[PDB]
RNA sequence: UAAGGUGAUAUGAACCGUUAUAACCGGCGAUUUCCGAAUGGGGAAACCCAGUGUGUUUCGACACACUAUCAUUAACUGAAUCCAUAGGUUAAUGAGGCGAACCGGGGGAACUGAAACAUCUAAGUACCCCGAGGAAAAGAAAUCAACCGAGAUUCCCCCAGUAGCGGCGAGCGAACGGGGAGCAGCCCAGAGCCUGAAUCAGUGUGUGUGUUAGUGGAAGCGUCUGGAAAGGCGCGCGAUACAGGGUGACAGCCCCGUACACAAAAAUGCACAUGCUGUGAGCUCGAUGAGUAGGGCGGGACACGUGGUAUCCUGUCUGAAUAUGGGGGGACCAUCCUCCAAGGCUAAAUACUCCUGACUGACCGAUAGUGAACCAGUACCGUGAGGGAAAGGCGAAAAG
RNA sequence: UGCUGUGAGGCAUGCUGGAGGUAUCAGAAGUGCGAAUGCUGACAUAAGUAACGAUAAAGCGGGUGAAAAGCCCGCUCGCCGGAAGACCAAGGGUUCCUGUCCAACGUUAAUCGGGGCAGGGUGAGUCGACCCCUAAGGCGAGGCCGAAAGGCGUAGUCGA
């Protein structure tokens, strides 16, 4: 399924109103992306699928975190 | 002339026998339906 | 019976039990050939084996 | 094999007049076994119990027949039959 | 805690019979009895030549309701009613109108 | 518990028993073929074919056990490639499926209404899907109020068909505040001191209490009518029992019962007691949830349809302050008040009945009442999903 | 059947029936039927009419029997014969064979039957299925994908 393995974000629903105003079922999608990313203490390269909003997030926290927190929820990269 | 129903013994049972409803998600809803009606036979079995 | 039979070793409770086996393939033999008079037997046996067999089982278990 | 389940096997005799012929012209028994007996089991079952020699044993199985009691609509219970033949040497006999 | 049973002298309440008295040849569980010189009934009988059973019309005695039987009481010569008492340690019955046991 | 029994249509045969190994009722056990999540492989369900390891046995074959996947942990193994990882094998622990309604989440109509119809409505309903428990969800204020104050949530009655929203149409519809049901508060984001010290969970034992078989359980006769009395007429008695049912018509006193008074060898529900092991109290000093708040764009949720629209949620692009701080108080700004987001747990009052027991009804009485008083989800109809009937009454007794 | 009320109605009573009914004043209603091409059952009507399923065809003697145009036996006649014959697969599931019965069933009678009731009947190393092997196609460990359910497919594993 399109998921970001960081911040959890899925395909959510919602409308076009148009102009006018005619509501009609569509989908937003997440912004994914297959990465590569360098994990220095294992010496490797972890490919994640990542959101725009999930590599910032990565960027803030270094990888070891987000892993340790793929680790602790209990799913596999 | 020819009607409708030419039977067929391996052709019925591959498409409503047990087996083949017990495949999907679907047929184990009917067989579902079918256990809560109470019915004598569920599917076609000989 | 019962306590009869409990306080046999399993050894005898196996040689009883094939006679009874015997005896019960007798008497249904009897009756198949229409010369059995009391049917009463086959009850008798056929529910005596099950006495025996249940013996079986718990001198096993515990 | 185990005796234990041998004397399980045979239920009785079988009585008719195809039965009678084969036992008096062709030295052959017929007999209603418990429908799980395999021709091992009735060679094996016969040659102990009752002691004689079986040549070969052929079976095949009655599918019971359709009844009416009373309205309703019963079905008399499947069986087999197995045709024993013992070797012209033994004679068994009705006393 | 059945209180009319097997072989009890009983006398009748009620019915053709009332006031009669005979002896208990055996209970059936739908709460009916079956007494001595009791309740016969003629009854037409199918020759049956198998059992060699002659045909004809036998005098039978028919199950009467338990309701309508009293316990005859020797002494007082009257039908009585029973009760339930342990003596002993066993369970046993007497006469309510003079205590007595049976 | 017992003098009767071996279920029914349903006689009989052959028997078993009568003072407690007949039967019957309950407690724990034993057995529990095959199909089915189906789980050794496959398969047209109730079948087809095996492998490995023990164990015999005259050595013909037989018996018995293990062998599914997936998650997690361990152990051993182990490429590309040195370490390493991936991978591979064995082992232990758990999951899978079924099921009525209720519950939370993920998706989500149209008919209809608007006297047409697109916004709106229907309605976040039907339905589909996932997850859970006996309840769930919610829940300890970045809450409201109004210069006086309240003090988590859920539920009921008001407030009020008001304030508002709305092609200002059709419609939709609050809150503040008040009366009640119920009531309970906690922990992590860390050190020191005193340490098994509150709580809570596991387990034994004791008593008490409920459940699962049961025991006793009041007092009535005569007479007419009649096939039969319980009915009429006469004289009685019981009642902490005149609930109800049955018996040859309509019985407090014939039978079962009913009020009342009792009982558990064994298994289980709740209580305190007490022992136990696991769980840590209290105090002092600290600390105080960032790609977050807000913002831009697009949607959605708030009664509130972008409107002057606060407030919450986020697909997308961004982006702070850290008690000398931040949030809210219906655009917004200042003042005044209040509150501390971005971490988590929590009983009760609330909703429901596949199912067990008891009681009841100005509910029906066989075309009614369940589709189904009867062997009914049966016959029968359809390839299938599915559809889906008709059918009660001899009498007191079969004396048929 | 008789009587009585302005009316829906009421009272009394002969037969039938064989155990429930209910004054009075109140109360609650699944409260009143001829229509709805109304719904269920029953019985009419046309009418003892049309029809009795190939225009291949029957006739006689005897038997059985309550009763024979139709059943069995015999004798002639006639029709099919690249089928109206014989053997399978499919599909059915006891219809097979014997005895016995004639209500219903058989478009008439039926003594007969593919009808009823009871019994018997299907014997495999070499014929089939199973089994070994695969086709199209299916399922499909891991794997890729997808709001959830799920879709696709690798090693496999099924499928005549
Ligand atoms: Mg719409
Ligand atoms: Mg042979
Ligand atoms: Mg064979
Ligand atoms: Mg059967
Ligand atoms: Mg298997
Ligand atoms: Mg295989
Ligand atoms: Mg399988
Ligand atoms: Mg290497
Ligand atoms: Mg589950
Ligand atoms: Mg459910
Ligand atoms: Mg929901
Ligand atoms: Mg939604
Ligand atoms: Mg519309
Ligand atoms: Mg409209
Ligand atoms: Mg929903
Ligand atoms: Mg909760
Ligand atoms: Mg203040
Ligand atoms: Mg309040
Ligand atoms: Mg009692
Ligand atoms: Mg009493
Ligand atoms: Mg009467
Ligand atoms: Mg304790
Ligand atoms: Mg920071
Ligand atoms: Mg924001
Ligand atoms: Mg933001
Ligand atoms: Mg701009
Ligand atoms: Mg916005
Ligand atoms: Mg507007
Ligand atoms: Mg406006
Ligand atoms: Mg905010
Ligand atoms: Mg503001
Ligand atoms: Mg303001
Ligand atoms: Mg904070
Ligand atoms: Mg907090
Ligand atoms: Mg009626
Ligand atoms: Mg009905
Ligand atoms: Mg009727
Ligand atoms: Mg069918
Ligand atoms: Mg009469
Ligand atoms: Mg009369
Ligand atoms: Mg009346
Ligand atoms: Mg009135
Ligand atoms: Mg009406
Ligand atoms: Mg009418
Ligand atoms: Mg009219
Ligand atoms: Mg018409
Ligand atoms: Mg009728
Ligand atoms: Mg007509
Ligand atoms: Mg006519
Ligand atoms: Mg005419
Ligand atoms: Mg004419
Ligand atoms: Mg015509
Ligand atoms: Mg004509
Ligand atoms: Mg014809
Ligand atoms: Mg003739
Ligand atoms: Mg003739
Ligand atoms: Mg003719
Ligand atoms: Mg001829
Ligand atoms: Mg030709
Ligand atoms: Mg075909
Ligand atoms: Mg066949
Ligand atoms: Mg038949
Ligand atoms: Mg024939
Ligand atoms: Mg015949
Ligand atoms: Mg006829
Ligand atoms: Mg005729
Ligand atoms: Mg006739
Ligand atoms: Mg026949
Ligand atoms: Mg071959
Ligand atoms: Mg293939
Ligand atoms: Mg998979
Ligand atoms: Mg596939
Ligand atoms: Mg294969
Ligand atoms: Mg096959
Ligand atoms: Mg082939």
């Amino acid at each position: 399924s399109r998921v970001c393995q960081v911040t959890g974000k899925r395909p959510v629903t919602g409308n076009n109103r148009s102009h006018a105003l005619n509501a009609t079922k569509r989908r937003f999608l997440p912004n994914l992306h297959s990465h590569r990313f360098w994990v220095e203490s294992e010496k490797r390269f972890v490919t994640l699928r990542v959101s725009a909003k999930g590599m910032r997030v990565i960027d803030k926290k270094g990888i070891d975190t987000v892993l340790a927190e793929l680790r602790a929820r209990g799913e596999k990269y | 002339m020819k009607r409708t129903f030419q039977p067929s013994v391996l052709k019925r049972n591959r498409s409503h026998g047990f087996r083949a409803r017990m495949a999907t998600k679907n047929g184990r809803q009917v067989l579902a339906r079918r256990r809560a009606k109470g019915r004598a036979r569920l599917t076609v079995s000989k | 019976k019962a306590k009869e039979l409990r306080e046999k070793s399993v050894e005898e409770l196996n040689t009883e039990l094939l006679n009874l086996l015997r005896e019960q393939f007798n008497l249904r033999m009897q009756a198949a050939s229409g010369q059995l008079q009391q049917s009463h037997l086959l009850k008798q046996v056929r529910r005596d084996v099950a006495r025996v067999k249940t013996l079986l089982n718990e001198k096993a278990g515990a | 094999i185990r005796e234990e389940r041998l004397l399980k096997v045979l239920r009785a005799p079988h009585v008719s007049e195809k039965a009678s012929t084969a036992m008096e012209k062709s030295n052959t028994i017929v007999l209603k076994v418990a429908k799980d007996a395999t021709k091992a089991e009735i060679k094996a079952a016969v040659q102990k119990l009752f002691e004689v020699e079986v040549e070969v044993v052929n079976t095949l199985v009655v599918k019971g027949k359709v009844k009416r009691h009373g309205q309703r609509i019963g079905r008399r219970s499947d069986w087999k039959k197995a045709y024993v033949t013992l070797k012209e040497g033994q004679n068994l006999d009705f006393v | 805690a059945a209180k009319i049973r097997r072989d009890d002298e009983v006398i009748v309440l009620t019915g053709k019979d009332k006031g009669k008295r005979g002896k208990v040849k055996n209970v059936l569980s739908s709460g009916k009895v079956i007494v001595e010189g009791i309740n016969l009934v003629k009854k037409h009988q199918k020759p049956v030549p198998a059992l060699n059973q002659p045909g004809g019309i036998v005098e039978k005695e028919a199950a009467i309701q338990v309701s309508n039987v009293a316990i005859f009481n020797a002494a007082t010569g009257k039908a009585d009613r029973v009760g339930f008492r342990f003596e002993d340690g066993k369970k046993v019955r007497f006469f309510k109108s003079n205590s007595e046991t049976i």
